[PDB]
């Protein structure tokens, strides 16, 4: 992982972008890795990068969903590609076009063979001003559902610590849909949106830490 | 792509306040809107800018307390709001913006960041700053290859305006510049330059436009 | 006292170059891109240069900026009768926090050939002679240099009285353009037999003539 | 800011009161929040409002959370009503101390 | 430390609503404003409390109803409306409160944990309820130890009030309990005594106030 966290290679940070699509049998994440990009939590961090590891792959397939009356790529000054700002690859910063951020409900039908991880986001401003720029409404929400589950976020105004420039932070989530489900996103605000999905597999992959070097 | 129409001249006693508005002809947000002004005799002095989308402002320290810019997302409209003015604040007031695109777009840079070349201009509003009542011109017909033209007379303050035929006479048009009498009151001409047989036939309009009197008129010009 | 700096003029015949340069501080040119505009007033300002040295569009490859430390220059190579103009470099100013303009830079292309007025003269319309004032109008154009002197005549007699008359002024196509306004009494314009302007341009005066019938 | 050689435990609470009413009476705002934050951790609660069984004469309750600060790390707290505050920090160690649950006497 | 400023008097014809306001001179909320009247012959009465910080009120039960006590946080203003007025509702009415402070403040205890000795009082505001008209003062200088005056004489109701020099001479004053004529009006008159050589020079003036008819009126003494 050199200086990556498998997490970090997961959503995309720029320098870990030599790390789309690997696949390993052991995972060895390093003590000098550093997060480079927006300032993030993920809720039950172990759990999500227990089933990373345990699937072994990080093979990512571009899905398009029907985004309407809303801007896509929006980038940050904490997360530079090269000069110019950037974001985690993987995900997608979405805000208002013109004056207006409409109300999002988007479809993404299983039909596969295999089990599709999702990777999605909310943001938490630092101030109303921030939130109402950015997504016109004072109280945005996301729900992500498939037919057996529900997850729906509030985002949180107010002010963290300085890292990298920001007060602010996205909070990551994960959901799994399985062959036949249906994958429905639903938002008027805060939501930053899977581009896509990772291929579930099971073996025998993992993860470790250690700083020992690697030999032949 | 975009076009920006300010509005009109206007004319303001000391003390008073003055707001210009620039129109966008398409959307127009995302980047600085920036106002720029000449007074007579001098070069271009920069006022401040708004970027629409966050609501930002940076104002030259000069003007802080009396200059407040403004925008408004909905009908593509920049203001800009000048208090307390002196007679040096007779001027053009140009607004500006720059005409580029991003895919990739930063939602918290540095206002900095936001401010490009200006590469789209407004054509300028003038607003003169004096004690003097307004006046509205009287317009006269100058009567004639062949020169035919208006006379526009006796008005205040600057500036005036001539097309011909609604805008469609373009080719020979020479407006002067004005003149200043020592009355106060000012003067200018339009003349057009025709061939002289075609005089018999078509017809020409002068449009003369004096805004700071809001004075339309039309004159017909005949042998 | 603007905060970059120009030369206040530079000259040139057809063909020549010239270098306008603009000198700031570390706060803004030598941290900040510098861009440069032209200006022919009355009419908008237009961008020539971007990022120090990135020509706008349809802006001919003759102009080109550059930067190093904290001044900048606009090179003007192969000058042309349309660039007589003024030309102002900017930039942002990180310690003013805003944007800051040069003095601006007034470029002459000189070299014109000698060009001799043009003089319409017109005489007090019909519903002006009903309003109890008369103008005749002397309408000049297309001359170079720009210097031109004004006597009015009533059939051969000076007239001093009631005169006003512009300074001259650049046209587009670089020669100047005037005007002179003689205001009478309607009765003095229904006396006399005819009125003239006479023009004076280079040693050499050209007139016209106008008459109550 | 930790400062320190040692890992801080902050202790802070949310109120939630019984009515709309007290809710006002003391925060004047109608909907609290509280958001206590490091560098890595974020916890924002939002306070409900509405009754509880009475426990020594109230319906309203108090909820108790916990932050921990690493040394060089930062605590932020952010609050615009219902904030239950820490008056600091209570010192960390590692060792053998546990608890158990006993009514036996205790000997010499 | 806070001192409580109440409303001029009134006079209400009976059936009528009357609302008397108590202002602080300093934040007061945290703890219970009183309301307590004297009705000419009897001894206090209490009305009832409100506790601004929480808006909380107690009235005696004699006045539910028709007694209103409201607060407002950010004028430091406490009001008292009583509805459906009686003559026995003519009285004076002071608010007051305690100037305790505490440290640590209870947020829930009973209302009465919040009332204590009431140390800080108003002037008083005296409402007479009547079917009579109002009739304001006519005032008349009385000339000259040495003693000089005003005559304040037909008005109606009490109260009225009599200063010196807008304030300023408070030694040798003494204005008198009023009288009631056959004719219902009222009269009083207001002394000072002063050394007899000081006349010559040092100017009196008598500052007379009656709120009921809003009647202020200034008056030269002079020999
Ligand atoms: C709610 O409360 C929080 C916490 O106080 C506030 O957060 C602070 O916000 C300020 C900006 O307003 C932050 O200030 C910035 O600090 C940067 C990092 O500090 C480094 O250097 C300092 C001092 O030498 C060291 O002690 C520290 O460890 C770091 O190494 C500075 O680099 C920044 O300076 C830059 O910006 C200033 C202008 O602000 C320029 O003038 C400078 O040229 C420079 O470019 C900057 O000052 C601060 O770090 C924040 N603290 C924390 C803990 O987050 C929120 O502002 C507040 N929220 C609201 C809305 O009120
Ligand atoms: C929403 O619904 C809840 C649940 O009903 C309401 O909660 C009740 O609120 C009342 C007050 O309004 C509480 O009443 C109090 O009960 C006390 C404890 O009860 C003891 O004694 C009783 C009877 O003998 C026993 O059964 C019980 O087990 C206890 O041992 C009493 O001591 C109190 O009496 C005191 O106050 C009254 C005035 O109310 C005085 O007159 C008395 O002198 C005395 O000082 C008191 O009555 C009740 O306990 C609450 N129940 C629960 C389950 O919480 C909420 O009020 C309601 N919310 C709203 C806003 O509507
Ligand atoms: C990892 O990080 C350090 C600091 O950025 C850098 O010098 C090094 O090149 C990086 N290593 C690799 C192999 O990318």
């Amino acid at each position: 992982g050199i200086n990556c966290t498998l997490i970090d290679a997961l959503l995309g940070d720029p320098h870990c972008d030599g790390f789309q699509n690997e696949k390993w049998d052991l995972f060895v994440e390093r003590s000098k890795a550093f997060s480079n990009c927006y300032p993030y939590d993920v809720p039950d961090y172990a759990s999500l990068r227990s089933l990373v590891a345990s699937s072994g792959t990080l093979e990512f397939i571009n899905e398009g969903f029907n985004w309407t009356g809303v801007t896509q790529n929006g980038g940050s000054s904490a997360c530079k590609r090269g000069p110019d700002s950037g974001f985690f690859s993987r995900l997608n910063w979405l805000y208002k076009s013109g004056s207006t951020y409409p109300v999002q409900n988007v479809t993404m039908p299983n039909n596969d063979n295999s089990d599709k991880l999702y990777i999605w986001g909310v943001h938490h401003p630092s101030t109303d001003k921030e939130q109402t720029n950015l997504y016109v409404q004072a109280s945005g929400k996301v729900t992500v559902s498939t037919k057996r589950s529900q997850q729906t976020i509030i985002p949180n105004v107010g002010s963290r610590p300085w890292v990298r420039g920001l007060s602010s932070r996205i909070s990551i989530y994960w959901t799994i849909v399985k062959p036949g489900d249906i994958l429905v996103i639903n938002s008027n605000g805060n939501l930053i949106a899977p581009r896509g999905y990772f291929k579930m597999r099971t073996g025998k992959s993992s993860i470790m830490r250690s700083d020992a070097p690697i030999g032949t | 792509e975009v076009q920006l129409v300010e509005s009109g001249a206007e004319v303001k006693k000391p003390g008073s306040s003055v707001k210009v508005s620039c129109r966008a002809s398409g959307t127009f947000y995302k980047y600085a809107i920036n106002w720029v002004r000449q007074a007579p005799g001098q070069g271009l002095e920069w006022m401040g800018g708004i970027i629409p989308f966050f609501g930002t402002t940076n104002y030259a320290q000069k003007f802080q307390g009396r200059l407040t810019i403004t925008a408004d997302g909905s009908t593509n409209t920049a203001y800009m709001q000048l208090d307390s003015l002196r007679s040096e604040d007779t001027a053009v007031y140009y607004c500006a913006g720059p005409s580029i695109t991003e895919s990739h777009y930063c939602l918290d840079c540095a206002a900095k960041d936001y401010y490009y070349g200006l590469d789209v201009w407004g054509q300028g509003t003038t607003v003169t700053v004096s004690s003097a009542s307004t006046k509205g011109p009287s317009v006269f017909p100058l009567a004639p290859t062949a020169a035919l033209g208006c006379l526009v007379k006796d008005y205040f303050p600057e500036p005036v305006t001539v097309s011909w035929n609604s805008g469609a006479l373009t080719s020979g048009v020479h407006t002067f510049p004005a003149v200043l009498q020592s009355s106060g009151l000012y003067s200018l001409s339009s003349v057009v330059t025709v061939p002289s047989s075609s005089l018999g036939t078509q017809t020409y309009i002068c449009n003369v436009n004096h805004k700071p009197s809001n004075t339309k008129v039309d004159k017909r010009v005949e042998p | 006292q603007s905060v970059l700096t120009q030369p206040p003029s530079a000259s040139g015949t057809p063909g020549q170059s010239v270098t306008i340069s603009c000198s700031g501080s570390r706060s803004n040119i030598g941290g900040n891109t510098v861009n440069w505009y032209q200006h022919l007033p009355g009419m908008a300002p237009k961008l020539l240069i971007y990022s120090s040295n990135q020509r706008s569009s349809g802006v001919p490859d003759r102009f080109s900026g550059s930067k190093s430390g904290t001044s900048a220059s606009l090179a003007i190579s192969g000058l042309q009768s349309e660039d007589d103009a003024d030309y102002y470099c900017a930039s942002w100013d990180d310690s003013l926090n805003g944007v800051v303009f040069g003095g601006g830079t007034k470029l002459t292309v000189l070299g014109q050939p000698k060009a001799a007025p043009s003089v319409t003269l017109f005489p007090p319309s019909s519903e002006e002679l009903q309003a109890n004032k008369a103008t005749l109008v002397c309408l000049i154009s297309d001359f170079y240099p720009g210097a031109v002197t004004v006597a009015w005549k009533a059939d051969s007699s000076p007239v001093k009285a009631g005169v006003e008359t512009t300074t001259p002024s650049k046209q587009s196509n670089n020669k100047y353009a005037a005007s002179s306004y003689l205001s009478l009494t309607p009765e003095q314009w229904k006396s006399h037999r005819s009125y003239s302007c006479q023009v004076t341009h280079e040693g050499s005066t050209v007139e016209k003539t106008v008459a109550p019938t």
